[PDB]
């Protein structure tokens, strides 16, 4: 157990945190300081993946993924943006989040080669400081992989390349048993009557 | 990813149940953290993945939740009709519109160089591909374009949600596709195919790109009522392993993940197979599924059938009957030695790439590049399943004889191989388990940490998983996340004691205590 400003952290024998605090704001400048002392390269590491920074850590290996993530990502501002629409607190508890983060950054600074992993080491270079949309692209990197997909352009591929060598009609027939509008047979988690 | 929950009146002690198993792949440090948040009225405890100001699998005091990805159709792409004088120009609403044009500078560690890319967008979104000699560009519709902060706020209210209204409320302005799950200490449990999902034109077939000139928008999103939903279905119970939320619920481009060969049949037959059911059992179907050949459920009943016609002269296919008939459909390692329990599985595994490729080769070979992903998808493989089953399909891949005869020289081949190689009886057959690392690179294909080297078999299941009843006291239960909690390394190379301490927990099908009343906390 062990007070942070006015939170009570107590690390269980996994090293799990359990956080007390005596409000929400207090709670989420913890919940992003206990994350950061324990991920920091980690957290910094996804970043810049969202970011498109990689490249400038691993190398060239990881250009053409970062000019993807740019293509397809979002400036600073477009991120603030999206978080002056949220409920006051909500943005609030977020940017409180990242005061936590960057508190850790802070800490570690001033006590490197104690306080930095051995990534930072030694892949020369150090941890930046954190700001409410940056915590926005830490969601994004990894819940937008599960939604984004080009299958619809593989899918007329598909169709393109059996057209050409077997004929439309053939190639309709044999598309429609690869990608069906339909599988009344598949299981599923609810029936109708259900809903 | 799996999932499930039970109602009070299918679980043992009367208690709703909630399992989860977000599959988000294995590294160290790991996807998921793990963590407890107390503030007055808000009580809850449970991992979310890294960077998460909120807990995805877990509880707080009046709820428990999990997700699986939805698979939902929220991504579409636009194909826009180029200008033949001025290919940055594209047509839309009757007028030649701009792209909007911008310059990103990529600094590249060798000293560093620096090497500039332009991007373009359209009103549909980011341009994602050219056909030049088409004259074009593709872009990129993501429903939730725009609206991830809102997505952030939606979870963030689940957790701070008491009752079923109130989650529900959290689960409609969530814009991106997930499934959610919900089970409370009244005993409801309530399903919910979260995500904004658009109105798209019927003149369109939305399992190709629909033209970007302006005739074939959306039209909004359907309301969150819409969505499949249910809260205490009848069955009294929801499983799922990314499958079909219901019967008419469609996912345009993307339908290969939904068919009548799906591996949720592995937490149906387990459920289905069970009266009541307690954490324990569910725990049981977890290891089934992440040990199951599933294309055993429905292509072993098919080639025990053809096997049992020629087995009166043919003494192999008999052996083979009775040692398949006996296999529990698991890979598995019980006694730990490094070799499948099973011999047959081994010819199994074999018999089965030999049929996929003699199905599809001769047809699909030339664009096997495109279609191997999905008539031999993880999920299920639902067209070869038809084709030898006989069941009706659009184009006749095969006759009934056919597809027979592709069954038979299968099993030739992959028993003449074990034979030359290994030998006659089965046991000879077991093959060496596969291993897995908790490795330097996630989903997200770039480095974040140095990695772990310890192998554990590998297993078709969560990233991490929490086993939760929801007693009246306090949510109660299990889970494990590994690798360990923490992720720092020591400039002189000294490991944190909790880089890879859950390990040996995950691997051995052990786990810890669910934490949440303070007193026991203290104590753990
Ligand atoms: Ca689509
Ligand atoms: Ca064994």
């Amino acid at each position: 157990q062990k007070k942070v400003e006015n939170v009570t952290i107590i690390r269980d024998s996994y090293g799990v945190p359990h956080l007390y605090a005596k409000n929400k704001k207090d709670l989420y400048k913890a919940y992003g300081y206990v994350m950061a002392q324990d991920r920091l390269f980690q957290l910094e590491m996804f970043r810049r993946g969202n970011e498109g920074t990689v490249s400038e850590i691993f190398g060239e290996e990881y250009v053409t993924k970062d000019e993807q993530s740019r293509r397809d990502g979002y400036s600073d501002q477009e991120i603030q943006t999206m978080l002056n629409g949220l409920d006051r607190e909500t943005k609030q508890l977020i940017e409180q989040f990242a005061e936590g983060i960057t508190a850790y950054v802070n800490e570690a600074v001033k006590a490197p080669d104690q306080k930095l992993s051995k990534e930072f080491h030694d892949y020369g270079f150090l941890p930046r400081k954190w700001k409410a949309t940056d915590v926005v692209r830490l969601y994004m990197v990894s819940m937008t992989y599960f939604m984004d997909n080009h299958q619809e352009l593989k899918n007329a591929e598909i169709l393109a390349r059996l057209e050409r060598t077997y004929g439309k009609e053939k190639a309709v027939k044999m598309f429609d048993d690869l990608v069906w509008k339909n599988d009344l047979e598949a299981p599923t988690s609810i029936q109708p009557d259900d809903q | 990813s799996n999932a499930m929950i039970i109602g009070a009146k299918k679980s043992k002690s009367g208690n709703a149940l909630l399992f989860s198993g977000p599959q988000v792949g294995f590294v160290a440090p790991g996807f998921l953290y793990e963590v407890g948040l107390h503030s007055p009225g808000f009580d809850m405890e449970g991992s979310g993945f890294i960077g998460y100001p909120f807990i995805m699998f877990g509880a707080n005091q009046h709820l428990a939740l999990t997700a699986t990805a939805g698979y939902g159709n929220v991504t579409d792409i636009f194909e826009e009709k180029l200008n033949p004088a001025n290919s940055t120009q594209y047509f839309y609403k009757g007028k030649w519109r701009n792209m909007e044009k911008r310059t990103e500078t990529f600094i590249v560690r060798g000293k560093s160089k620096k090497i500039e890319e332009t991007f373009f967008h359209t009103v549909h979104g980011p341009v994602i591909s050219l056909d030049a000699a088409a004259n074009v560009a593709y872009s990129k519709s993501w429903s939730f374009r725009g609206t991830e902060a809102k997505s952030i706020q939606a979870y963030m209210k689940a957790n701070w949600a008491k009752n079923v209204k109130e989650f529900q409320q959290a689960a409609s302005e969530f814009t991106m596709s997930l499934n959610w799950y919900y089970a409370d200490k009244k005993g409801n449990i309530a399903y919910y195919h979260v995500g904004k999902y658009p109105i798209r034109s019927n003149q369109i077939d939305d399992r190709f790109p629909t033209p970007g000139t302006g005739e074939y928008e959306w039209k909004g999103f359907q309301s969150f009522a819409k969505n499949p939903q249910a809260i205490n279905p009848k069955k009294g119970y929801v499983v799922n392993w990314n499958n079909k939320p219901s019967k008419y619920w469609r996912n345009g481009e993307y339908s290969i993940v939904w068919g009548k060969d799906n591996r949720v049949q592995q937490f149906i037959n387990g459920i289905e197979a069970r009266g009541k059911v307690d954490l324990k059992d569910l725990n049981e179907i977890n290891y089934t599924a992440s040990f199951a050949q599933l294309r055993t459920h429905y292509f072993k009943p098919l080639l025990i059938k053809t096997l049992e016609k020629y087995q009166s002269e043919n003494k192999e296919y008999a052996y083979l009957v009775e040692q398949l008939r006996k296999w529990n459909n698991l890979k598995e390692d019980k006694n730990h030695d490094g070799y499948y329990d099973a011999g047959v599985a081994a010819f199994f595994d074999e018999w089965w790439n030999n049929t996929h490729d003699k199905l599809f080769n001769d047809s699909l070979g030339i664009v096997s590049d495109l279609t191997r992903e999905i008539t031999d998808h993880r999920m299920g493989a639902t067209l070869a399943y038809k084709v030898l089953s006989g069941e009706p399909t659009n184009y006749q891949w095969k006759s009934a004889a056919a597809a027979e005869l592709i069954i038979l020289e299968s099993t030739d081949e992959a028993l003449a191989k074990l034979h030359k190689e290994k030998g006659e009886e089965a046991d000879k057959w077991r093959a060496p388990i596969k291993t897995m690392t908790f490795g330097a690179k996630s989903l997200i294909a770039i480095p974040h940490g140095y990695g772990s080297k310890t192998e554990i078999i590998e297993m078709n299941r969560g990233s991490e998983n929490h086993y939760i009843e929801m007693t009246p006291k306090q949510p109660e239960g299990f889970n494990v996340t590994p690798p360990g909690q923490i992720g720092f390394i020591h400039k002189d190379g000294t490991l944190s004691e909790h880089y890879e301490d859950q390990l040996s927990l995950y691997a051995n099908w052990k786990f810890k205590p669910f934490l949440f009343d303070k007193k026991d906390v203290k104590r753990a």
